[PDB]
RNA sequence: GUUAUCCGGAAUGAUUGGGCGUAAAGCGUCUGUAGGUGGCUUUUUAAGUCCGCCGUCAAAUCCCAGGGCUCAACCCUGGACAGGCGGUGGAAACUACCAAGCUGGAGUACGGUAGGGGCAGAGGGAAUUUCCGGUGGAGCGGUGAAAUGCGUAGAGAUCGGAAAGAACACCAACGGCGAAAGCACUCUGCUGGGCCGACACUGACACUGAGAGACGAAAGCUAGGGGAGCGAAUGGGAUUAGAUACCCCAGUAGUCCUAGCCGUAAACGAUGGAUACUAGGCGCUGUGCGUAUCGACCCGUGCAGUGUUGUAGCUAACGCGUUAAGUAUCCCGCCUGGGGAGUACGUUCGCAAGAAUGAAACUCAAAGGAAUUGACGGGGGCCCGCACAAGCGGUGGAGCAUGUGGUUUAAUUCGAUGCAAAGCGAAGAACCUUACCAGGGCUUGACAUGCCGCGAAUCCUCUUGAAAGAGAGGGGUGCCUUCGGGAACGCGGACACAGGUGGUGCAUGGCUGUCGUCAGCUCGUGCCGUAAGGUGUUGGGUUAAGUCCCGCAACGAGCGCAACCCUCGUGUUUAGUUGCCAACGUUGAGUUUGGAACCCUGAACAGACUGCCGGUGAUAAGCCGGAGGAAGGUGAGGAUGACGUCAAGUCAUCAUGCCCCUUAUGCCCUGGGCGACACACGUGCUACAAUGGCCGGGACAAAGGGUCGCGAUCCCGCGAGGGUGAGCUAACCCCAAAAACCCGUCCUCAGUUCGGAUUGCAGGCUGCAACUCGCCUGCAUGAAGCCGGAAUCGCUAGUAAUCGCCGGUCAGCAAUACGGCGGUGAAUU
């Protein structure tokens, strides 16, 4: 839907389908423009508030896939492999934890730059 | 019984032509569906003798007949045309007599072409034959009715439909087998879906089988 | 092989092996004897128990190893086993006995707290009923409506006073107390249980518990009292097809008190009591503590008590969840299919009604529990169609047409009959059609193929007869062959068959109605649950619509919806006859030359897509208005109507299974029948007028038809129509001169210058032929009927209503059936 945006055949269509072909773009560009840049299925699966997230967690363990998560109060660790006890709220804590993942795969890759 | 209108019937002002494309003066218009009728009963099944042989077993696809003044053009579109035209040069000329003796009074110079079809999993005539042919010979129903779905869908269709009425494998009550892959829009004229209608024989009822094979859009 | 019989399968009596919240199952609740079980320490006994040994456990079976009959069965050696009992010599942890203790069990005392715990005796307030008196008026009481009843010898209502009985608002609370049942206005007297707290003391003195003893909601029973209200019974009123019910007016036992008796209940948390353990989040009562408690309060620690998206676990599921049906221990009760039964018999208890204990025969193969899908509901929430409502016209009344039952008849042929039967299949039945009846006839025979004979085949035939048919008459005999013979056709003969609108569409194909044009019906992948399944197709809004937006383990897709196709409404391009014709010459009639501009005509193209503006609305969808436009919010209206419902309709369309008939329910012909009737019902038409009728003049349509046809002009007849006959095979000819409407006149609401039914007499036309059975014309006659009960139908625009015309069917049954066309033109939401 993005190669026929910006094409000669704008002019050829008709305009029931003009209208309905920007209107399942608008819905593909809001939800979509997260989930895009890989492709591959993963090994692992780090998450933050798990307990909201349960729909997350319990579709990668009958799979067989290892979980790791940023726990909190509000939540159980059994189903979790490897836990990380912290704050899942307050924005201070989330940027911590997560910043320090990256730049933990970043050290087995190539250049370590700032924050 | 509560199906769906006849793709054959709906489509006929646009795609699919007519089976018969002629002209009459309504004076003369009776006799030309009387001479029309006998030789698609004469063509379809064409057996002078009590005997099931010709035309059922090569598979007859469409007959179209065109006229304008004392000859028809009758071109009949076949799978296999070796066992209506030759095994030495005896087979077409028996069947050049055949609708001279019954169609006169004028000078009515028949000629008879033959053409061929891309494949006969593509037309709806040959699956009308083909399935009810294995009712003839009592053949596992169900196995029957998937293998003529796949053989379609292999001789590269985008969907189709087949189903029959009652008196199955011999029972009592009347019952229905309904098996679809793909999509088959019914109700749109930009669908150019083709129909056919066969009956069978046996010896315990009488079945009719229903053909739906879509094509383009 | 069958039958009989035991065991197994039956962890369906389970000691190894089961259960009791709802499937069968905790006795209604306590106290408690026997019985079962019983904390901690040491010593001792050592009985149980355990080790070893000595007897006996007959032999033979069984089992292990090994032999003999040729194998085996069988026979046989030794061993094993005989799981037991007794005795002796030991071991001593556990259980038990004995002795001395300890303490967390349990119990008691001290000091406080809450409570409808119970019994007895008083006393308090409202109200109801009743009695008396005052005031005052004719109504009151009651119901979905009414009536019975109470009332002018005057109720009710109202005020004052009295008498009496019962229960006792509010507080009351998801509250509290009690073993259960059960118990609430206040007070006094006697009395029980529970809980907390510093402790002091005993010391396991414990737990459970068949029998047994005691307590028992209400109803009921005995004797003596009381009795306001309520209210079994009973008596009236009403409702209803009936109601010896529900409802209304009265009303006895009873309900209340004392004493005794009966002992039952979904006596239900339907989950017996006692003890120890096992994730958590909110609501009572005691007590400790919290800058001196500065405060409504804050932090603990116990009892009893709810809900919880309640977790693990348990459970068939629902659900329970530390007041669990969770994990365990102690003991008691109970079940082991449904009906019969919890009845019969017997015993016991009772004043009685009955209670308690508790069968069998026979009979079925099922009862039962939870949950799931769908449907149904006089269940609920929210939404859509003339569906109702708002409104117009109509039906049922009337005369006539037509269809169906019933009746009748020789037959009045068949099928369709709740809606999805009832001018319905037959879009056309005088013969034919027709299939039915009667009568007269023929049978491989009316129709198909094959064999043989005479033969071509035919035309005109004559006689008898209702005809079907039968007997004979001439006239006549083509085309090919080694003429032997054949095709086309005919009569006759033999045999297979031919023939069936005969039965069964609850044996079927094909096709249809119907809910429905309602809008839903499903799938792939992924999740949820043990699973059947569910989720997506739910929810919040929104549209004709799972149409769309948002939310959401749902994410996407398929059929359906929509759109694509056909006409209608605007324009544009191209092409102009049998079309049209502005400008220009006219026999005024486009009529002629001529012109293509316009109308029309026929193919294409453009255009509405909420698309644009604003408001509402959740800065969505969508809706409400507006702009621009011929046309907007699926433009109007068709076609198109899913998975499926009714084994709904059709084997009389055809086809087909089976069955049946086959000198026959097969075939031919003549006449009759289907349009017979005392009646009933459905669907239509013509009128009851004067927004109408009639006479005369007179303005505009669309869409279709037509060569065994449509048929003008002219002549003739009052007319239907007939004679002659042109043209059109057709936007060049004809079928029609369309009717309402409109101007003038007449009438002027009396069953009529409304209405035409019916009837007589005389004709026309189509066909052998029309009495039964026809259409139409002419003349005369001219009723019913004054808009019609209960009930009920369609339609929201160019629709309702109404006024004409055409077509299909067809020789003929032409505006009354069906289909199709246009004229005029609303109401209400």
């Amino acid at each position: 839907l993005r190669m026929e945006q910006t094409a000669g055949r704008l002019a050829r269509l008709p305009k029931r389908d003009a209208a309905v072909v920007k209107r399942q773009l608008s819905h593909l560009q809001t939800y979509l423009g997260g989930i895009k840049y890989m492709t591959g299925l993963p090994d692992i699966v780090i998450i933050v508030d798990q307990q909201e997230e349960y729909t997350a967690l319990r579709e990668c363990i009958t799979l067989g896939i290892p979980t790791i998560c940023l726990i909190d109060t509000n939540c159980n660790p059994d189903l979790a492999d490897i836990s990380i006890p912290a704050n899942d709220d307050a924005i201070a804590s989330i940027r911590l934890i997560l910043t320090k993942l990256v730049f933990a795969i970043c050290e087995g890759r190539s250049s370590y730059i700032r924050n | 019984m509560g199906q769906k209108i006849n793709p054959l019937g709906f489509r006929l002002g646009t795609t699919q032509s007519h089976y018969s494309l002629w002209f009459s003066q309504p004076k003369n218009y009776a006799e030309g569906l009387q001479e029309d009728q006998k030789i698609r009963d004469c063509i379809k099944n064409y057996v002078q003798k009590n005997t099931k042989t010709s035309s059922g077993v090569e598979g007859i696809a469409r007959i179209e007949i065109q006229k304008r003044i004392d000859l028809i053009q009758v071109i009949i579109h076949m799978g296999f045309p070796k066992l209506l035209i030759e095994n030495r040069p005896q087979g077409v000329e028996d069947l050049k007599i055949n609708v001279q003796k019954e169609l006169n009074c004028v000078n009515r110079k028949l000629n008879i072409a033959i053409t061929r079809i891309a494949k006969p999993y593509g037309d709806p005539n040959i699956l009308a034959e083909f399935i009810a042919g294995q009712l003839k010979s009592r053949v596992s129903f169900r196995k029957a009715m998937k293998k003529a779905i796949e053989l379609t869908e292999q001789a590269d269709t985008k969907g189709i439909q087949i189903q029959i009425a009652g008196r199955i494998d011999g029972k009592e009550i009347a019952r229905i087998e309904w098996i679809r892959e793909g999509r088959v829009p019914l109700q749109t004229i930009r669908a150019k879906i083709d129909y056919c209608a066969y009956t069978v024989r046996t010896i315990y009822g009488v079945l009719g089988i229903k053909i739906w094979i879509f094509m383009g859009e």
